[PDB]
């Protein structure tokens, strides 16, 4: 099984293939580069494990949330790729795709995930590691003022770790929350940690033709006033 | 050779394939007018969103319509610039990465570009040289165009676009966006001469136009006239003659300036019957000639970016890897 991913949808660009078991992953930061950078990445990844897209099994993107723009570099370069390859896609969660990171890096198995959404809010999630590595929680994701933050927190309990640019822009979002609360040391989605969310997600038959790959953006709300 | 075209600009996704032997193989469409109506005008966040929901499906219904295959398409194009940067950005990433998937060149095209080549879809279509009235919904200029890439500018607009007017004077007249065609239809029953309107900047020398000046004078005619059926259709006529009065003494001007025989007409705008029925009286009796597309090719399409992308091919016009869309792009 081959699966490449990439990811666009914040301040960072990054692609990464997994072969059956062995990762190769590139990581940048691309401030108002991701268009000129992805490709690029893309095709040196390829290059350097000697692969071909056509070997490729399944296509996996960051499907959302996070910088609408970025959000959907990343699914068009995806849709292109995967429409062109004849590749089935997997859509991974932004905020699911920390939580993975935070896995990765100390064994966190309980993530409280926020993105900087600007305006004001963020992109919230609670994510938890099952015995088995799923990870639950995806129903949590919302879009969401720091207050509304604070409330929902102090309904949950015990030990959490923090992933996200939304503590970076909001220190104390977790002050009275009642949680122990540590840093996951993950301020950015990483296309490496994609994989193995789009390893199991491929194995359960949950992939998707290319003209059904959706975004997620969860702030809906963003046109200005209708006419009377 | 077939190339593949992409249009994402502003409001309109468009997918066309073009075969220079046979002609157009597929053209797919969707409006986003509806989604806009209700905003009074085009919500960037809104039409990039519809863009990334219409793009793969009608390029995939385009294949279908040509029953082509992947092998069959030797570029994809993709509008580059003017336009909303995000709208363009959809297209432009879809279209550079598919690009890359078939290994075959990208190509990116000028939005204007596009609109000015249109005409070259139909049968005996114009050689150079030519000058183009380029008239739609932000841009209403003159080009002398003396070959591919060789272009121009003779004059243009100091203010409001020519297609903006009539949106904003259809408005004002209670019409739904954009109003133009409305305008244009409610016209029809006027009575000529009830009202005369200004043509703007056609009392001194020069190629280049305005449209505000005209748009207060409607404003104002509307604000101090009975606003029964009769009177709105007089008003919608005199405002229509203007502009389209107008437009003929610029291109006449520039006709006469350049010395060409060929008026190649462009845009949206260039759907108006009666600017069409003026421009070809008026190149009868110049013994010249006037070209334009078939109303459904003025306005957004991607038939005119699949022509322009083959034509900026032709020219040695290809992308890199990175992905580059420009919002403000001048043509000429
Ligand atoms: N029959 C008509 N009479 C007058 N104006 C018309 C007619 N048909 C279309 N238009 C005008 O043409 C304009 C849109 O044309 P077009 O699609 O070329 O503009 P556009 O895609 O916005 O290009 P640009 O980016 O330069 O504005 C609108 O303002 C519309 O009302
Ligand atoms: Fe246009
Ligand atoms: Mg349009």
């Amino acid at each position: 099984m081959r699966i490449l991913a990439i990811d666009t949808a914040t301040e960072a660009c990054s692609v990464a293939l997994w072969n059956d078991g062995t990762v190769n992953a590139h990581f940048e930061l691309c401030p108002r580069e991701h268009t000129q950078r992805i490709l690029p990445m893309v095709q040196d990844i390829l290059t350097t494990s000697g692969t071909s897209l056509t070997d490729i099994n399944a296509l996996a993107y960051g499907r959302g949330p996070g910088s609408f723009t970025g959000v959907r570099i990343g699914i068009g370069i995806a849709q292109g790729l995967a429409l062109g390859a004849e590749l089935p896609m997997i859509g991974v969660s932004t905020l699911m795709t920390m939580a993975q990171g935070a896995w990765r890096k100390n064994g966190a198995t309980r993530v409280l995930a926020a993105i900087d959404a600007r305006m004001g809010e963020v992109y919230w999630a609670e994510y938890q590691r099952d015995e088995n590595g799923i990870w639950h929680g995806e129903e949590t994701e919302a879009v969401l003022k720091p207050e509304i933050v604070h409330e929902r927190m102090q309904q949950l309990s015990g030990e959490w770790v923090t992933v996200g640019t939304g503590w970076q822009a909001w220190p104390d979002l977790g002050k009275e929350s009642g949680l122990v609360l540590r840093d996951g040391e993950v301020l950015l989605p990483a296309a490496e940690d994609m994989l193995p969310i789009a390893c199991q997600m491929f194995a359960e038959g949950k992939t998707v033709a290319v003209e059904h790959a959706e975004p997620v953006y969860l702030r809906n709300n963003v046109a200005w006033k209708k006419l009377p | 050779m077939r190339v593949l075209g992409i249009e994402t600009s502003c409001d309109e996704t468009g997918i066309a394939i073009y075969d220079d032997e046979k002609g157009l193989l597929a053209n797919q469409l969707y409006s986003q007018v509806k989604l806009h109506a209700d905003y009074g005008g085009v919500v960037p966040e809104l039409a990039s969103r519809d863009h990334v929901r219409k793009t793969v499906p009608l390029i995939q219904a385009a294949l279908k319509e040509s029953g082509l295959t992947a092998k069959d398409i030797d570029a994809v194009a993709y509008t580059a610039g003017p336009g909303l940067e995000g709208a363009l950005l959809v297209g432009a990433t879809v279209g550079r990465s598919l690009a890359f998937a078939w290994d075959v060149p990208a190509i990116p095209v000028h939005h204007m570009e596009g609109h000015l080549l249109a005409p070259m879809l139909e049968d005996n279509p114009p050689e150079f040289p030519f000058v183009a009235l380029l008239v739609s919904g932000g841009h209403t200029q003159l080009i002398s165009v003396t070959g591919i890439g060789q272009y121009e500018l003779l004059g243009e607009s100091i203010d409001d676009a020519a297609g903006e007017a009539f949106d904003k004077t259809a408005k004002l007249l209670g019409l739904d966006y954009p109003g133009g065609p409305l305008l244009s239809k409610m016209a029809a029953q006027g009575t000529a001469g009830r009202f005369v309107f200004p043509r703007p900047m056609t009392d001194r020398p020069g190629l280049d136009f305005s449209f505000s000046g005209l748009k207060t004078f409607a404003a104002n005619t509307i604000r101090d006239n009975g606003t029964d059926d009769q009177t709105r259709a007089d008003i919608a006529r005199a405002f229509e003659d203007a502009v389209v009065d107008t437009l003929m003494i610029k291109c006449k001007r520039a006709l006469d300036q350049t010395g060409f025989k060929r008026l190649v007409m462009a845009g949206g705008v260039s759907a108006n019957r009666t600017l069409r029925a003026k421009l070809a009286e008026m190149m009868k009796k110049r013994r010249g000639e006037v070209f334009y597309a078939r109303p459904e090719f003025c306005t957004d399409n991607g038939a005119m970016i699949a022509y322009a992308g083959m034509v900026r091919f032709k020219a040695g016009a290809t992308a890199d890897l990175g992905v580059s869309v420009r919002p403000r792009w001048p043509l000429a």
